[PDB]
């Protein structure tokens, strides 16, 4: 199970 | 005091303020900045952002 990086605030 | 994190999953930087991290590395002097879901810390002489679900806090 690999993590997905959370979106940046951008 | 200071907070360190262990890298548990590889991550390649997508923006220039991000760290490229590799399993096993220790990120040091970690701080929560304004940004959600991300942390900031020192690694191999530089500072940068990293996603907080790729890493485990050393307690």
């Amino acid at each position: 199970n690999l993590p997905t990086a959370p979106p940046r605030r951008r | 005091s200071m907070v360190d994190y262990i890298v548990e999953y590889d991550y390649d930087a997508v923006h220039d303020d991000e760290l490229t991290i590799r399993v096993g590395e220790i990120i040091r002097n970690v701080k929560k900045l304004q940004e959600e879901g991300w942390l900031e810390g020192e690694l191999n002489g530089r500072r940068g952002m990293f996603p907080d679900n790729f890493v485990k806090e050393i307690k």
